[PDB]
């Protein structure tokens, strides 16, 4: 007679029918991932159409349930997830305009080709630009290429982005959000939980506090970046001014991983390389995944069920059938989980295998929970839980223990220095850029900046925060940062930040439970089943109760903190603070490479 | 020495789901129990009122075998004094039940690529069940105080579908569960063991 029971019954249904439809859709998605033939394309175009139709119909039916007469928090959040109408809140004309422009970005970004002044060489974003950047060191090629790609991709996608902003602001205002920024902020919203409630701007204040606690680290590491690059290239980089944009190691400054070859401190020490020992013992995909299983058994997590080994593709299926194998694993459910990732005999594959196994363990952990809660407590848990396993497996103590590194070996000083540099430049390089794209999308949807100085303000505070300067001045007729993948296809970016900070929080908590002594980057979670149970205490939780309670279940702190970031790189930062005694710290915003 | 159709109850091809408790009656049989041991590796063999090995020395009046299909969790759910969507709306086992439960997996046999969609179960009835009750109650279920023709606004259909496929991992691979019900009541005992 009361609305609570009616909502519970509707949830029962949504659970069962959504399970059936989603299993169908995701199984056919796997059929894509392996067999990309034209017919199966159709098959789950109809399957995804069916899944979307069921989702829309169920949401429309659920809209009759009021949230003011419901008390059970699980039911609260299930209903709230149901009631996010999204694009359906707008008119049909606006919805079709939105989705057709979405398709237009998809096509343009997937097909953006740049002709060199000799038009012979037709080149794309992938793998052409990736090769050009991460392989060549020439200034002129990098500048010409990236400037041309920007200058043509923007010219097509600028007014499209403007109308995206307009229509997304309209949609957010329709859904009782002040701005589309609040729409992306709504994921961390938790209400009705005493000592655990969190607003939309509280995370903004948290991130600003993280700036206040992190700045000197990134200013300082930027100082070495410019110093080493001017040692390599003296006439192109000022010693006090900011680093120019087209010298950050990758396509858009996101990762500084390719700066290794130019920024290795001691190039004569050998880096940790076990691949040779892979062909020494002739390791294979079955063996590497079995090693991952031995690892995850040593942390008391449950095994891989027979369906895993039986049905998932584990090595490339010859040349007759083409497979796109970006390391991925989605939730079929009912125990039926599976992975495709092309296994080569390397360490990057080992790290990605451990990452995907973290994914799988997390995904099975909440298998018993209902459908609307079978996800990470926030969007940033899954990838962080995946990556902590990779970081744990990356230490040489594990390699010695499993026999993949020669036991007659001792931790070498300048080699582990390079090792810390490896995991440093692959992480901290992403932080300011991800922060900063996210802040600009916040202010874009907020409307604090008008249409006519987007790029100007972008690049000026790019100079003052990240220390990045345009090597070509660009006017308001540009939309350069739109050229990235995720911005081009409407995903958030705090997922990367939450991943990055949460993974170090979890690693700190686990190594504290692991009773590991000494250097913290040498910590391993192995034969530590108490730590495994500690982790599982959060792993089983999913989305049922607020993510901060789950975070406390590992660390005991209701908010994200920078202390693992500071502590992880401490001896590293001592070495560097003793190294900057003869170099400038900080950057000047006035200098640009074409201001002579 | 007339053997009892344990083979023909354990080797069928369409064991009716929980929603048709498919109960077979046992009388004038000899209860060979080596077939109850060698048949299939099994997954659940919890006995409550009868010892699982000191049972051949007993003679019973009647035995009732019910024959369903459930998922992994419901197999452990079937027990005296339990709660959930299968222990309260489709099949309820009395607290004073004395017997054994049998549950062994069947996928190759009952799942099917593309899938099964015949085993149908129930989710919402007006009230609670009584032990050993069949209720095929094809009655568009209602609530919301606007009883309706049904299948619509808060109008639900009692049954549901078991999406069964040959790749589901253990936890919901279609298990085949049959429950053996005895009674130790004074009567002409007809089912004796050798
Ligand atoms: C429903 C019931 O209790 N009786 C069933 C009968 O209808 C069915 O034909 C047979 C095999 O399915 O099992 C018994
Ligand atoms: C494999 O690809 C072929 C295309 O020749 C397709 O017919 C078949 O359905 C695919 N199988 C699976 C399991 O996806
Ligand atoms: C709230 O939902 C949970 C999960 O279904 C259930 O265990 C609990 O009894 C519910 N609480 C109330 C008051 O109905
Ligand atoms: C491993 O490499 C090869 C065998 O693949 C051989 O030289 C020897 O067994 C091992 N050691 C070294 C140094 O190569
Ligand atoms: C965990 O214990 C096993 C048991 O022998 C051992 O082989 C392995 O090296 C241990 N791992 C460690 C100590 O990291
Ligand atoms: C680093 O370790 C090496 C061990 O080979 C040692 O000789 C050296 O003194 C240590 N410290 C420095 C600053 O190299
Ligand atoms: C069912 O009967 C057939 C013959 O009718 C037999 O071959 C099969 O083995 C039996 N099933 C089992 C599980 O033994
Ligand atoms: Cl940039
Ligand atoms: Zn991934």
């Amino acid at each position: 007679s009361t609305t609570e029971e009616q909502a519970k019954t509707f949830l029962e249904k949504f659970n069962h029918e959504a399970e059936d439809l989603s299993y169908q859709s995701s199984l056919a998605s796997w059929n894509y991932n392996t067999n990309i033939t034209d017919e199966n394309v159709q098959k789950m175009n109809e399957a995804r159409a069916k899944w979307s139709a069921f989702y829309e119909e169920q949401s429309r039916m659920a809209k009759t349930y009021s949230l003011e007469e419901i008390q059970n928090l699980t039911l609260k959040r299930q209903l709230k997830a149901l009631q996010h109408s999204g694009t359906s809140a707008l008119s049909a004309e606006k919805s079709k305009r939105l989705n057709t422009i979405l398709n237009k970005m998809s096509t343009i970004y997937s097909t953006g080709k740049v002709l060199d002044p000799n038009t012979q060489e037709c080149l794309a974003l992938e793998p052409g630009l990736d090769d050009i950047m991460e392989n060549s060191r020439d200034y002129n090629r990098r500048l010409w290429a990236w400037e041309g790609w920007r200058a043509e991709v923007g010219k097509q996608l600028r007014p499209l982005y403007e109308e995206y902003v307009v229509l997304e602001n309209e949609m957010a205002r329709a859904n009782n959000y002040e701005d589309y920024g609040d729409y992306w902020r709504g994921d961390y919203e938790v209400t009705g939980a005493g000592d655990y409630d969190y607003s939309r701007d509280q995370l903004m204040k948290d991130v600003e506090r993280t700036f206040a606690e992190i700045k000197p680290l990134y200013e300082q590491l930027h100082a070495y970046v410019r110093a080493k690059l001017m040692h390599t290239y003296p006439s192109y980089i000022s010693p006090t001014g900011c680093l120019p944009a087209h010298l950050l190691g990758d396509m858009w400054g996101r990762f500084w991983t390719n700066l290794y070859s130019l920024t290795v401190p001691f190039e004569h020490k050998p880096s940790i390389d076990v691949t040779e020992k892979m062909e020494n013992q002739s390791w294979d995909a079955e063996r590497i995944f079995k090693e991952a299983e031995k690892f995850f058994v040593s942390i008391s997590l449950p095994y891989m069920t027979q369906g895993f080994w039986d049905n998932s593709m584990l090595t490339e299926p010859g040349d007759g059938r083409k497979v796109v194998c970006h390391p991925t694993a989605w939730d079929l459910g009912k125990g039926d989980f599976r992975i495709k990732m092309c296994t080569k005999v390397t360490m990057d594959d080992f790290l990605t295998a451990h990452h995907e196994m973290g994914h799988i363990q997390y995904d099975m952990a909440y298998a018993a929970q209902p459908y609307l809660l079978r996800n990470g407590a926030n969007e940033g848990f899954h990838e962080a839980v995946g990556e902590i396993m990779s970081l744990s497996a990356a230490t040489p103590h594990y390699l010695k223990a499993l026999g993949l590194l020669a036991p007659d070996f001792h931790e070498d000083n300048e080699t582990e220095i390079n090792f810390l540099l490896k995991q440093a430049l692959t992480i901290v390089g992403t932080l300011p850029f991800t922060y900063m794209l996210e802040k600009w999308r916040w202010m874009v949807f907020k409307g604090e900046i008008p249409k006519q100085q987007w790029m100007e303000k972008w690049w000026e505070m790019k100079r003052e925060i990240v220390g990045v300067v345009e090597p070509l001045p660009h006017d308001e007729t540009y939309c350069d940062p739109a050229c990235l993948f995720h911005v081009a296809e409407d995903y958030s970016f705090i997922r990367y930040y939450t991943r990055t900070i949460y993974q170090f929080q979890f690693h700190e908590a686990l190594c504290k439970t692991a009773k590991h002594e000494g250097a913290l980057f040498k910590c391993d979670i192995s034969n530590s089943t108490e730590a495994g149970q500690r982790l599982l205490q959060m792993l089983r939780l999913g989305k049922s109760e607020p993510w901060t309670l789950a975070l406390e279940n590992i660390v005991g702190i209701k908010t994200m903190d920078v202390k693992p970031l500071l502590n992880y790189f401490e001896p590293l930062f001592t070495w560097l603070k003793e190294q900057n005694r003869n170099s400038f710290v900080g950057w000047s915003t006035e200098w640009t490479p074409y201001s002579d | 020495t007339n053997l009892c159709p344990f083979h023909e109850v354990f080797n069928a091809t369409r064991f009716a789901s929980v929603y048709a408790w498919n109960r077979t009656r046992i009388s004038n049989c000899v209860a060979d129990y080596s077939v109850l041991y060698n048949f299939a590796p099994f997954f659940a063999f919890k006995c409550y009122g009868v010892s699982p090995t000191k049972l051949n020395d007993l003679c019973f009046t009647n035995v009732y075998a019910d024959s369903f299909v459930i998922k992994g969790n419901e197999v452990s759910q079937i027990a005296p004094g339990q709660t959930g969507n299968i222990a309260d709306y489709n099949y309820k086992l009395p607290d004073d039940f004395t017997g054994c439960v049998i549950a062994w997996n069947s996928n190759k046999l009952d799942s099917k690529h593309s899938g099964n969609y015949d085993y149908w179960y129930r989710l919402f009835r007006k009230s609670k069940l009584k032990p050993f009750e069949r209720d095929i109650s094809t009655e568009i279920y209602q609530a919301g105080n606007k009883p309706c023709k049904g299948k619509g606004p808060n109008c639900y259909f009692p049954l549901q579908s078991y999406g069964f496929r040959p790749t589901y991992g253990v936890g919901h691979q279609p298990y085949r569960v049959v429950v053996l019900s005895f009674e130790l009541l004074h009567a002409p005992a007809t089912v004796c063991g050798p």
